[PDB]
This record gives structure tokens, C-alpha cells and sequence, in this order.
């Protein structure tokens, strides 16, 4: 481990060189624990009150949980707008 | 096909196809091996045209019935290709099981389209969007009957093809092989683009023929849907079971 | 047929005289799901027609579109599965290949005059050459061919106008201007648009082919000036003309921005008169029936733009003598005492 | 001993059957019931590889073979390499986790948790399969599932994305059925599909180039190869961030991990010859891919083409005929897996907070939503191969690898890592430049009447989660290294000789 | 977000590059930045025990057992190694542990955000599928609007 | 041997003309590729060292459920003592070659039973092989240095 080490420059070095390693067996238990933590969170954190994805805001307007909700209601709602306004229509505005 | 009645557009198609496709091996490789060489590349044309322009004419296709003969035409096509190969470097096995499973994956699909039609009326194909929510049986029925007849995952329809497919590359049908899996790409597109609309749902892009679908109003469980659970039965299953349909089609060695 | 798209183009002007070809269709077959495929600032006009369904943004007189946009589009129109087109874009080759890889019974479209129309006639079901290139300067019909397809004498008569330009606004868009003019100035019975001001903006709402429809500030300062205030609500298409019109008339005048043309219609709805020049909102306001007046750069413009000045007994068309929009500014205001009172 | 393999594959489809119909209608049975399902997977994953798995033994563990098609000579052989468990693991965590932020989501949850469940079987059965004809099932098995979670879910102008997917994917994959008929049919005598019983053949170089380009135009798609890279764009940013997060994290893995069984250990002398092509290609394409996403104003088609940027070195590690430079291409493939996935997410938890896409428009949010910009930082930090997470290490073990190959010499390896090391310029100019333009600033009109809500805790979670094992592998990589390395001798022993 | 009336198009369309914040000339420093805000004179006791468990209760849908058991969960992994060594026991008490609260997550209450989008109309407390076993409601047929008020 | 990317075997690095080998095949230690660097004989002479002190150091790593580890870094680093030995053996003064290259056989030797004990998991074995191995590292240390 230790050794010293002559060189013509600056001054002499005294490394140690601790060649170690976490070994196969802990390796595997630390993939275990890390699986089993996300096991736990996974359970857990997803029965914790998701403050977002539960009030008029999201589930309100549309809130089905896509991407295109928003889109296809700002195309739906126009529509919404023009059948009720044919609606108004049909009875002389 | 649009004019003709469903059920006999089914039954003539399919059988026809298989039919013809018996005397198409039998007056063939019996009486016409000696210019074997000029009627394959004859079949061959045909084959790959009936590959292409039928898989390429049901993208554009607002019918349902036409789109269905258009896409009948190119699985024929495929079939010409197990035609093609002789007895010994691949035989008709794969044509022959193919045959089952245009069989069993098309007249899943006609009895799909015979139910949307006595209970809707209709057989355009803008008709169809919404079918999910009203009929997710029938839908989901229709869906793997079209992925069959794609073949994307293991059903009928993609395990034929591969077995078809798997003969013509053996035998050296490199360009018989390579246009029938860009024409499958092509056909896939369209049955997908069928399995948008039964699929999706907006309350408009619906019709006020799948507004009304009425499944209830009916003498019974019919002995309709029996047939088309068992069609897509077996258009799904027999991809996977298929040791046995390729065995049992192997022993036809005595065709000549 | 039982749906049709529209992929007309040309802004918010080109957007709103189409309404008229829209209830004519909807006239001609019972049901119609209507669908368009214009550019923006054209969708936001398919808040007033009580007809449509979707109104995408398409923007077809790109020409060169990203190649993920032109085939989402084309699969669109495929996917939806329409019986009729109508495109009135005014384009051949290339954007009837547009109409043609939809797969619709139908294709109507416009044509250039040039040689650009080489092979049009190859896609589409009717031809439709046009005149001037620039449509929107054949004035207030540009139409008139597509009519005269539309509901053509086969069993019945057409009837082609349906008492023009039926716009309609809905309660949000007319609660919302109605609180946009009470935080200004106005009450909602006595007030009266204004809508021409000099700016660099699309929200003006102007036309394709007029470039001097819009009037300085100077001259509206004379003009507004001329007349006693029966408090003239500014209709800027633009913050930044605010502190400029307070610069110009004055800080006392009270300005509303109204860039939406549903919501200049909500405005007009509650105005008991109009001072605009050649926008979308003189026909906003010979819709219902609502007093204008519409200055033009050229008695030509105004006939093109306005033909049934005759019909509705309230537009007192003006114009100028010369071009360049330098109008008398003095029986304007004379026939302006007249009939906003 | 045990079907082990099997149990794995099969498990989330044969237990997403079960909801044949379900009389549940709410999305909170259904979903409970599948995350149970997938933590129960993930389980059995881990069980498999902890305790029966020897990570020294670079030979196929837990092997299983049955007879399926006797024509074909199509087994179900399943098997795991040093190469392919960190994948498996991969697929477990972030598919995992990909359903459980898929818990807000309630349209048609019970179709939507069943093709997640189908994906999650589909990608372990490709990276599990032994058998070539198999790898072509579990690749074309997560083609349709795929499809209808992204048709469905997620994306403004979703259907065009999703038939494009589906149809250049599929017009690969006919590329890849080209290639398995190649070998299996004109590989040898006795024509047989076991990669196992493959391995050593002779494939003459006339005809191993031309089963290389079949493969090759066939991974060229799944991991992104500039010429064929258009899909990807537009199918993860018009996704779900469920669903993302798996496209990215570890579907587009496929493809590079496939360059490492079907052509690197299958196809060994014309990769020889492949390979210097590959380089250039890379090394163009993460400079291409880290200067087209500043040209992106939206904020999920940049963390899309910083995909394609960061499947560069993985690339180029595969084309480094090393040890270094595979073990940097598998610990990229893990890496950016779950850098692409959590990326991916928090881009689409912030799409739904804020409802706005292009970066032009959504200036300073990071008041708004804090926790999702110290996340987005975090993870553009690990984006960006900064020290402590395995993005560096990864970024470095491919260079060390370039600069330690003895295919190239040194009038090509200035250039290579020249070309490489700015893409670690340009990276920080993108990164950093979402991160200024959609958490950096103050817009007057947002002051207090919108009060966003924050990251909530299950959000939160999947951000720490997929975090963690990114800083664990920064600070000791042989997380991954180890996993695999020995098997990459094996790989390497068919090159020098 | 909702945009009743379609939203008026900005004529500046700032850049493709540089963020959408405003100008330095209008940037009110310290208040805005929180550089010279927070004055301590406004805050609050709760020394890190008083506010992580209000922040624990503030999140949380566990009830006494599924909770106890999450809480004991970890820490029976964590003694899984450093106390003893069983070896699958574990993963079977964990694949338990993740079952037993799948089926405690079947909760009694439903919690109407757990519904389609298209459920929200309003009344919806009178709608319980919480006691009633096979509902027997077709409303999620959703190409109708049926008076469900009975 | 188109200038960049030599292409086709991807030969190995050569042993010149010395016996260092093992006499019934090459050697078993061997890593199939490592960029040793071409530093020059002092280099050579110091990485030696550096490398033998790495084995030497390698002591802790030795364990239980650890000689996977064990046998990479020895192989690796065997192989970086193999090709500098080589080096300084085709570039010696011809008269202390020969006890060099006889040092190198008993040495590389040595790591044979060493690797021959660590991949098929024999610890006792390793660890009884790593004393006398010791021995000749500590040897070879107190030449080069």
C-alpha cells in the first residue's frame, strides 16, 4: 500500500493506493434496496393527495390525464359555442 | 362488393379466393410445369401488382366493403407468393395455412361488419367512430380481427405472412418477399386508420347512425356473434397454434 | 353531401365574406357539418356563424409548410371524411393535389389565371378562374362564382344570399366588451366605433387588396373634431396606438383594444354607430342593421366593398374624390349628424 | 430449474387479461391494480437477478428453451447476458414508474394501464430472447400497444405522430425479419434461429455485410440514425409523459442494445467494416441532434432530439471496437434511460401546470413551480454529462474509449473527439437555454391570480426516484460497469481474433 | 387554460430565443426577486417537527394500518441486511406488503377526481358508487346527456 | 491500412522473440486490448513499478464474494506488466535480459495460478498464491526501483 516514489522535480510521494470495491453480493443488495424503495414510494407517494391532479382546475375544465385534452376542448368548446348559439338562433336570437 | 349484400360478399370473396386458388395450383403445377418457368414470372406480375395497388388503392377508400376487397387483393397477392414456390423448396403448407387464416381473420371481419350494419344500418366508413364506448366487445372484436389481417403482434394474419414469406426467401423470391412486407407496412396503415375511429370518440365526429346503435333491441344472443368469436378465436390463437396447422399442412406432398 | 371542409384563405376580411357562401350551404343540403381550414386571424371570424365545426389554423397560402404539417392536414381532411371541399384559395396544380389526396367527392377550388393552374382541371370537379390574383380586391362578393356553383338550379331555386352577412355574437364575447367599453368611457347604449387608425398591425382586419384602406390620426383628430362627441370609442388594433391616439385627440377620448373580430361584433352589437373605414367592420355593422357611414379611398373601392349600400338605408357610403384616402372630412360629418341620431 | 424468464414476460400481459371487463368503472381500481402488478414484476425481476443471477458467469443465465414452430426452428429461448439484465432492469424501473405517473390519468385507464402492461412485457421479451424469430415477436409486440398509448394519450397532432411511428417502425422491422431470414435460412447447414448456437459462424463477409444492413436499416430507426431519425421528434413530443418516459427511456434503447447482440457479437467482421461508418455517423449526429434542438421553440421535440443526441455515443461506443467503449454504451443506454425519462416527465407535468408548449411564450415559471425547476435543473445537469451523474461517466468512458482503440489511429481519433467534445458545448447551449427561457424571468402578467400548484408528492417521487440511481452511478458507476463488463470481453474476444 | 372567447394573437412574437421576462427597465429589484424581502419579524415557530409532520398530514390518504405498516416497511428492508440475512423473505413480505395495499387502495372512498372528465356536470354526490355494488349506470356511454337526478 | 482505421483482424500487440510466454500456449492473463502507451525504457521501467505496486496494493480488494474483482485487476494490470516487460526485455542491455526475462516467467507464472485461483473462485487458494506473489512483487518493485 504504501510507497514511496523518487522524482527529479518537485519532492518525493507516498502513496497508498486502498484498491478497493463494493463486491458482487453488495452490488445486488443495493439494487434490492433501491427496488424496494421505489416499491415503497410507489405505493405510497402514489396514495399521497396529488394537490394538482385533483381539483377544478385540472379535472375541472377537462383533466382526463392527456395532452390533448386541452387542445381538442379549446376546439370542442368553440363548437359548443356555435351549436348553442344555432340553438339561440333557431329561436330569434 | 358495395352493391352485393355483406354476408354473400363474405362467403364469394373468401370462397372464391380459395377456389380459384385450389385450381390455380391444380391447373398450374399439374398440366404447366414444362414453361414453369415463363407462368411464374406471369404470377409473379401479378403478385406483386395484386401486393401493391390493392394494398395501395384501401388507404384512400371512404367504403368499407371496397376497402375490404382491396385489402382481400393483397392478401391474395401474398398468397400467390406460396403459389409461386413449388412442392419441395417450400411447399403449399404456407399457402395453405394462410388460406386458414384469411378464412378465420375475414370472416371475423365481415361478421364485425354484418353486425355494425344490422344494428346501425350503414357500412361507411365514418360511421364507425365511436364504436368503443357503445360496443367495446365488438370493437375490441373488429380491432384484433384488422390486426390479424396487419400483423403487427402474434395473431393469424402475421404468423401466415411469415410463413409465406419464410418459403419465398428459401426458394429465392427475394422480390416477391420484400414488396409483400412493404405492401403489409401499407396495409397496416389503413387498418389502423380503421381502428382510429372505433377506437376514438368526440360526440361529434360521431353519426347519428352510431349515435343509435341499439344492441339491446335483438331476438337474442345471436348465433352471429358465436361465428365471430369463434372467427376471432381464430385469428388469434392459431398464430400461436400453429405447429399443428403447419403440420397437418405439410403431409399435401402429392399435389405434383 | 354531409360534410364539408373550407380551406379558404386571406385573413380576417376574405374569412368574414365567406359567411354568406356558409348559409348558403347549409340552405342548399339539410345537414352540413361544416369544417375550415383558413389561416389565423381567419379562425377567430368562426366565432359569428352559428354554422361551423372546427375551424383549424392552417394558414394554405404558406405554400412551402413544414412536411409534418401538410401531411397531419391532408390525413386530417382524409380522416374526416368530407363529401366537399370549396377551397377558394386560389391556387392549381400543387394545391389540387392538396384537395385530391383528400378523399372527397367534390373538390371545388379557385384557379389562377396564369399558367400556375396547369393541371387543376386533373383533381377537381369545378375550375373557377379568377380574376386579379388577389381576390379579396374583386371587392365585398368574391364569391359570386363559388355562389353560382353552389346551389345551382338542379330541382329548386338557389338562393343565394340569405339577408348577407348574418353574424352572430355569443353573451361571454358580448359580456366581455361590454365590460371592456364600461371600463372605458361608454355607456352601452350611447356610443359610437371608430376602428380606422393608423398602425402596422393585422388585427386592423383591412383586406388582401387594398394597402391604403386605413386613415391617419390627424385627419380622424379633424374629423372626430368636425362632429359634436356623441363619445366615439377608438378601436385600436394595438396597445402601442393608445398613448399615440391620446397624443393625437386627446387624453379625454376614451380607446377600447378590440383585436378579436368576434369581439369587435359584440361591440358593434352595442354601438349605435359606426365611423369605420375599409375593414371587416363595416360589414360587421350593416350586420345587424347597425348605422355606418364607411369611408373608402375611391368611389370604385366602395361600390366593390359595399354594392348594397342601397338595401340597408343606413351605410352612407363615402369616398374620396382623388386616391391615396384624402376624403372631404366636412359632409361626412354632416350626414354623420343625420343618421346616427 | 424454473421457468424464470418466462414468468418475467408474460407476468404483466397475463395479469392485465384479468381485466377482461372488471365492473371498476374509476380509474382508481385499475390502476392500483397494475401498479401492484408492476411493483410485483419488478420484484420478480430483482428476485431473478440478485439471487439467481452470477454477475462474473459473461454466459447465458436463467436459459429456457421450448418448441413453438417446428419449421421455423422457432424456440422460445429466453436468456440473459451481462448486456441485456441492465436492460431488463431498466425496462422494470421506468416502466414502473411510467405507470405510476400515469395515475392521474382516467380516460380509458383500464385500456391504458393494459398496454402499459403489454409494453412492459413486450420490451423485456426483446431484450430477454435468445431466439432471433422471438426478438422479431417482442419487437413488433411493442409496436401496436405503443400505438394506441400514444394515438389515444398524449399530443396535439397525436395520430399523425403515431402512424408515423407505427409505420416507420414497422418498415424497419421488415428490415429486421429480412435480416433474421438471412441468417437463419442462408447462415449454415442445419438452419437454426438460437443466438446461442449462432454466435460462431462463419458468414462470409459478401454476405455478412448484407445481413448487417439488414439489421442495421433495422436499429438505424430504434436508436435514432441521423438519416433515419424523423419519427422520433414527433412521436416523443406529441406523447404522454407516461408513455415518454418509456419511449425514450427505454425504447429507443432497442436498437442499441440491438447493434450489440444481432450485430456486434452475431456479425463481428463486417462490423469491422461497419463500424468506421458509424463513427462518422455518430459523431455527426450528436452535433446535428444538439444544434437542431435550439431550433426547436418546443419544449418536448428538444428533449426528443437530445435523445437523438445523447444515442450518439452509444453509437459511438458500439463503433469503438473496445471494452471502454461499450461499457460507455451500455451505461449511456441506463443513463440516458433515465434521463430521457425523467426529462420527459417533468416536461409534461410542466406542460400540464402551465398549458403552454413553445419556449417563445412561458418565461419565468420557476416561482410558479419551484420543485419541478430544481428537478428540470438537476436532470439537465445529468443531461448535460456534468460530474456526479452517469451522464459524465458515460461521456467519458466513450471518449476514453475512442482515445484507447486500436481499430482507429490517431490522424482519426483527433477528429472524432474533436467532433464529440463539442457536442458537450452545444449541449449546455440547449439545456441551458430551456432552462433560462422556461424558468429564468418574471412576467408581469403572472403575479399571484394564477398560484400554479406545485409538484406534488408522487411527481415528486418519480423525479427522486429516477434522480438517485443517476447520482449513485456518478458517484461509483460499476452499478452498471459491473453488470456488464465481462460480458463485453465475450464480445470483444470475437474482434481482435 | 378555459379561453371561453378565442385569445387575442400577440403581434410580438418576442423571439425564438430570448425568454418571454420583462425588461430590466420595469424589473422592480428586491421585491421581485426576493433579494430584500423576507424581513424576520413575519415568521413562524414549528422548529422541523412541527412542520414536516403538518407537511406529512398535509399529503397523505393512509389511515392508521395501511400507514403503520408503510412506515415499518422500509425499515424492515433496511434490517433485512445489517441485522440478519434471510434472503427471499424479504422479496415475499414485500411482494405482501405491495398486495395488501392494492387491495386496502380499493378505498372506500372514491374520491370523484378518480372519474372520466366527462362525469363533471355537477350533483355528482348523489352518484355513489361507493356502497353500491354492480351500479348499474349507463352513463359511460358518453354520446348523450341522460338526467341521472333519480 | 488505409491510414485511418486499419480494418479486417485488429491484430494484437507482438511478442518479440523473447520467452516470456508460457511454452504450452501464449499466457492466459492476457487482456485482448489495452492501449499501452509508448512511453520509452525509463517509462516503461516506472509503470512497471507502478503497476506491480497496484498489484501489491491490491490486498484489501481480496475477499469474499470479491474475486471477480479480484481477477479484471489482475489480468489488467498483468497485462500492463506483460507488454512493458516485453518492451524492456527487447530494449535491455543484453546482459541483464536474461535474469530479467527469467523474473518475468516466475512472475507471470505466479499471476497464472493467481487468475487460475480467482476465476474459479478459490479464495484460500488466491490468497495462498498472493503471499508468494508478494514476494515477487515486492521483488520486482525493489528492481525497477
Amino acid at each position: 500500500a504504501v510507497m514511496v516514489q523518487q522524482i527529479e522535480g518537485m519532492r518525493d510521494i507516498i502513496t497508498e493506493k486502498h484498491v478497493w470495491h463494493l463486491s458482487d453480493k453488495a452490488i445486488k443488495n443495493v439494487y434490492m434496496f433501491y427496488i424496494m424503495f421505489t416499491c415503497w414510494g410507489c405505493l405510497y407517494f402514489g396514495s399521497a393527495k396529488d394537490p394538482f391532479y385533483d381539483s377544478e382546475e385540472y379535472r375541472g375544465d377537462g383533466g382526463d390525464g392527456t395532452g390533448y385534452w386541452v387542445y381538442e376542448t379549446v376546439c370542442i368548446s368553440p363548437f359548443l359555442i356555435l351549436l348553442g348559439k344555432k340553438e339561440k338562433n333557431l329561436e330569434m336570437h | 362488393y358495395e352493391d352485393s349484400p355483406t354476408p354473400v360478399v363474405a362467403f364469394l370473396s373468401v370462397t372464391s379466393k380459395v377456389a380459384a386458388s385450389a385450381s390455380a395450383t391444380r391447373i398450374f403445377d399439374i398440366p404447366f410445369y414444362f414453361s414453369s418457368n415463363e407462368w411464374h414470372l406471369l404470377l409473379e406480375i401479378l403478385a406483386i401488382l395484386s401486393m401493391i395497388f390493392g394494398n395501395l388503392i384501401a388507404i384512400t377508400q371512404t367504403s368499407m366493403k371496397r376497402m375490404l376487397a382491396y385489402s382481400s387483393i393483397g392478401q391474395i397477392g401474398y398468397v400467390i407468393i406460396g403459389i409461386i414456390v413449388g412442392d419441395s423448396n417450400g411447399g403449399y403448407a404456407s399457402m395453405i395455412t394462410y388460406m386458414l387464416f384469411y378464412i378465420a381473420m375475414n370472416l371475423g371481419t365481415f361478421a364485425c361488419i354484418i353486425l355494425f350494419g344490422l344494428r346501425t344500418g350503414t357500412d361507411n366508413i365514418r360511421d364507425y367512430a365511436g364504436l368503443y364506448t357503445k360496443d367495446p366487445f365488438l370493437a375490441l372484436s373488429l380491432a384484433l380481427c384488422l390486426l390479424s389481417l396487419g400483423g403487427l403482434p402474434p395473431l393469424a394474419g402475421f404468423f401466415g405472412k411469415l410463413h409465406l414469406f419464410w418459403c419465398g426467401w428459401q426458394a429465392g423470391l427475394y422480390f416477391l418477399v420484400s414488396i409483400g412486407l412493404l405492401t403489409s407496412v401499407l396495409s397496416i396503415y389503413y387498418y389502423l386508420k380503421i381502428i382510429k375511429l372505433l377506437m376514438t370518440g368526440r360526440n361529434q365526429e360521431i353519426t347519428p347512425h352510431m349515435r343509435n346503435y341499439r344492441i339491446s333491441p335483438l331476438r337474442s344472443n345471436n348465433s352471429i356473434e358465436l361465428s365471430m368469436i369463434v372467427c376471432v378465436i381464430a385469428s388469434t390463437i392459431p398464430g400461436i397454434s400453429m405447429n399443428p396447422i403447419i403440420a397437418i399442412a405439410q403431409d399435401t406432398l402429392f399435389s405434383f | 353531401v354531409r360534410r364539408c371542409c373550407c380551406v379558404i384563405s386571406g385573413g380576417v376580411y376574405e374569412n368574414l365574406l365567406f359567411f354568406p357562401t356558409i348559409q348558403l350551404i347549409k340552405d342548399r343540403y339539410p345537414g352540413v357539418q361544416v369544417d375550415i381550414l383558413t389561416t389565423e386571424r381567419g379562425k377567430q371570424t368562426y366565432e359569428l356563424n352559428k354554422n361551423v365545426r372546427w375551424a383549424n389554423v392552417y394558414d394554405p397560402d404558406d405554400h412551402w409548410p413544414e412536411p409534418a404539417e401538410y401531411t397531419d392536414m391532408i390525413g386530417l381532411l382524409k380522416g374526416r371524411y368530407y363529401d366537399m371541399v370549396l377551397s377558394t384559395k386560389l391556387a392549381g396544380l400543387g394545391h389540387a393535389a392538396f384537395l385530391f389526396m383528400t378523399t372527397a367527392r367534390d373538390r371545388v377550388s379557385y384557379i389562377y389565371p396564369n399558367v400556375n393552374s396547369a393541371g387543376a382541371g386533373l383533381m377537381l370537379s369545378e375550375t373557377f378562374t379568377a380574376e386579379n390574383t388577389n381576390l379579396s380586391e374583386l371587392g365585398y362578393s368574391m364569391y359570386t362564382q363559388m355562389e353560382d356553383w353552389l346551389g345551382r338550379p338542379f330541382r329548386s331555386v338557389p338562393r343565394t344570399p340569405l339577408l348577407p352577412l348574418r353574424v352572430s355574437i355569443s353573451r361571454k364575447v358580448k359580456e366581455v366588451v361590454a365590460a371592456k367599453y364600461r371600463n372605458a368611457g361608454a355607456v352601452t347604449g350611447k356610443f359610437i366605433v371608430i376602428h380606422g387608425i393608423e398602425s402596422d398591425s393585422k388585427a386592423s382586419m383591412q383586406s388582401k387588396g387594398d394597402a391604403d384602406s386605413l386613415l391617419s390620426l390627424e385627419k380622424w383628430a379633424k374629423i372626430i373634431k368636425g362632429v359634436r362627441g356623441f363619445k366615439p370609442v377608438f378601436v385600436i388594433p394595438h396597445e402601442k396606438e393608445r398613448e399615440n391616439v391620446e397624443d393625437f385627440v386627446g387624453d379625454d377620448t376614451s380607446i377600447v383594444f378590440i383585436t378579436t373580430p368576434g369581439q369587435l361584433a359584440a361591440l358593434i352589437n352595442d354601438s349605435a354607430g359606426v365611423i369605420a373605414t375599409n375593414t371587416a367592420a363595416i360589414q360587421l355593422a350593416n350586420a345587424r342593421d347597425k348605422p355606418c357611414i364607411g369611408l373608402f379611398s375611391s368611389e370604385e373601392k366602395g361600390k366593390l366593398f359595399v354594392p348594397y349600400a342601397e338595401e340597408k338605408s343606413n351605410c352612407v357610403i363615402i369616398a374620396s374624390k382623388t386616391g391615396k384616402l384624402a376624403d372631404i372630412d366636412i359632409g361626412t360629418v354632416k350626414n354623420a349628424m343625420q343618421v346616427f341620431e | 430449474d424454473f421457468p424464470w424468464l418466462t414468468i418475467i414476460v408474460v407476468f404483466p400481459i397475463s395479469a392485465g387479461s384479468l381485466m377482461l371487463f372488471l365492473p371498476h368503472r374509476g380509474n382508481k381500481v385499475n390502476k392500483w391494480y397494475t401498479i401492484c402488478i408492476c411493483i410485483l414484476e419488478l420484484l420478480l425481476t430483482t428476485y431473478a437477478f440478485c439471487y439467481n443471477f452470477k454477475m462474473d458467469d459473461p454466459l447465458i443465465q436463467l436459459s429456457e428453451d421450448y418448441k413453438w414452430i417446428d419449421f421455423f426452428d422457432f424456440y422460445w429461448r429466453m436468456g440473459i447476458d451481462g448486456l441485456s439484465i441492465g436492460t431488463i432492469l431498466l425496462t422494470g424501473f421506468i416502466t414502473t414508474l411510467a405507470t405510476l405517473a400515469a395515475f392521474p390519468v382516467t380516460r380509458d385507464s383500464r385500456f391504458f394501464h393494459f398496454l402499459m402492461l403489454a409494453m412492459y412485457s413486450g420490451q423485456i421479451g426483446s431484450f430477454s430472447s435468445r431466439d432471433l424469430l422471438l426478438f422479431f415477436i417482442m419487437w413488433e409486440l411493442e409496436l401496436i400497444p405503443v400505438y394506441l398509448l400514444l394515438s389515444m394519450w398524449g399530443g396535439k397532432k397525436r395520430l399523425y405522430s403515431a402512424t408515423k411511428f407505427i409505420l416507420y417502425t414497422a418498415g424497419s422491422s421488415i428490415f429486421l425479419l429480412i435480416g433474421v431470414l438471412g441468417i437463419s435460412l442462408y447462415g449454415s447447414n442445419e438452419p437454426t434461429l438460437n443466438l446461442e448456437l449462432l454466435a460462431n459462424k462463419s458468414y462470409p463477409v459478401t454476405l455478412e455485410i448484407l445481413f448487417y444492413i439488414g439489421f442495421l436499416i433495422a436499429f438505424a430507426v430504434k436508436s435514432p440514425i441521423i438519416p433515419l431519425h424523423t419519427w422520433l421528434p414527433d412521436t416523443h413530443g406529441e406523447a404522454h409523459y407516461s408513455t415518454c418516459m418509456l419511449l425514450a427511456g427505454i425504447l429507443l434503447k432497442m436498437g442499441a442494445y440491438g447493434l450489440v447482440r444481432i450485430n456486434m457479437e452475431l456479425l463481428p467482421h463486417a462490423h469491422s467494416m461497419f463500424s468506421p461508418w458509424l463513427l462518422v455517423v455518430g459523431t455527426i449526429q450528436i452535433i446535428y441532434a444538439a444544434s437542431t434542438s435550439p431550433g426547436q421553440r418546443n419544449l418536448k421535440k428538444r428533449i426528443a432530439y437530445s435523445s437523438v443526441s445523447h444515442m450518439g455515443f452509444i453509437i459511438i461506443g458500439i463503433s469503438s471496437i473496445t471494452d471502454p467503449g461499450l461499457n460507455g454504451a451500455i451505461l449511456q443506454i441506463i443513463s440516458h434511460g433515465f434521463i430521457g425519462a425523467a426529462l420527459f416527465f417533468l416536461a409534461g407535468t410542466s406542460y400540464d401546470r402551465i398549458r403552454l408548449v413553445y419556449l417563445d411564450e412561458m418565461g419565468g415559471m420557476a416561482i410558479s413551480i419551484p420543485k419541478i425547476f430544481t428537478m428540470f435543473t438537476i436532470l439537465s445537469m445529468a443531461s448535460l454529462a456534468l460530474p456526479g451523474m452517469s451522464g459524465f461517466i458515460a461521456e467519458f468512458i466513450v471518449f476514453f474509449g475512442i482515445i484507447t482503440s486500436q481499430k482507429y489511429f490517431l490522424i482519426s481519433k483527433i477528429f472524432i473527439i474533436f467532433v464529440m467534445a463539442i457536442g458537450m458545448i452545444l449541449t449546455p447551449i440547449y439545456l441551458l437555454s430551456m432552462l433560462r427561457q422556461m424558468f429564468y424571468g418574471y412576467k408581469l402578467i403572472n403575479i399571484k391570480n394564477f398560484s400554479f400548484f406545485d409538484s406534488g408528492p408522487r411527481e415528486l417521487f418519480l423525479s427522486i426516484s429516477i434522480l438517485l440511481p443517476i447520482i449513485g452511478i456518478g458517484i461509483y458507476p460499476d452499478f452498471v460497469l459491473s453488470l456488464a463488463s465481462d460480458k463485453v470481453e465475450s464480445i470483444l474476444s470475437n474482434y481482435f481474433y | 387554460g378555459l379561453s371561453q372567447i378565442e385569445p387575442d394573437i400577440n403581434e410580438d412574437p418576442i423571439g425564438q430565443f430570448e425568454t418571454n421576462s420583462i425588461e430590466m427597465e420595469d424589473f422592480k429589484y428586491g421585491y421581485y426577486d426576493g433579494a430584500h424581502t423576507y424581513y424576520e419579524g413575519e415568521v413562524q415557530k414549528g422548529t422541523f417537527w412541527g412542520a414536516i409532520a403538518d407537511d406529512i398530514a398535509a399529503v397523505d390518504q393512509t389511515n392508521g394500518f395501511q400507514g403503520l405498516i408503510s412506515c415499518m416497511f422500509l425499515p424492515a428492508i433496511a434490517l433485512g441486511m445489517y441485522f440478519d440475512a434471510p434472503g427471499e423473505y424479504l422479496f415475499i413480505g414485500a411482494a405482501l406488503f405491495t398486495v395488501v395495499f392494492c387491495i386496502i387502495e380499493m378505498d372506500k372512498p372514491d374520491q370523484p377526481h378518480n372519474f372520466e372528465p366527462q362525469i363533471y356536470k355537477l350533483e355528482r354526490g348523489a352518484r355513489d358508487k361507493l356502497i353500491n355494488d354492480y351500479n348499474t349506470m349507463s352513463i359511460w356511454d358518453f354520446n348523450d346527456k341522460y338526467g341521472d337526478v333519480w | 491500412d488505409n491510414g485511418f482505421w486499419i480494418d479486417g483482424p485488429l491484430p494484437i500487440p507482438p511478442i518479440y522473440n523473447n520467452i516470456v510466454n508460457e511454452k504450452t500456449g501464449t499466457r492466459t492473463f492476457i487482456k485482448k486490448g489495452v492501449y499501452v502507451a509508448d512511453i520509452g525504457t525509463k517509462g516503461r521501467m516506472y509503470r512497471v513499478k507502478k503497476n506491480a505496486f497496484d498489484l501489491l496494493a491490491m490486498e484489501d480488494l481480496i475477499g469474499p464474494d470479491t474475486l471477480n474483482y479480484v481477477k479484471k485487476y489482475l489480468r489488467l494490470k498483468s497485462t500492463f506488466l506483460f507488454y512493458d516487460f516485453d518492451n524492456l526485455i527487447s530494449a535491455a542491455a543484453s546482459e541483464d535480459k536474461q535474469p530479467l526475462t527469467d523474473l518475468a516467467n516466475r512472475l507471470f507464472d505466479n499471476f497464472e495460478k493467481l487468475e487460475d485461483a480467482a476465476k474459479t473462485k478459490n479464495l484460500a487458494e488466491t490468497e495462498s498464491c498472493y503471499k508468494d506473489t508478494k514476494f515477487l512483487l515486492q521483488e520486482v518493485m525493489t528492481r525497477m526501483a
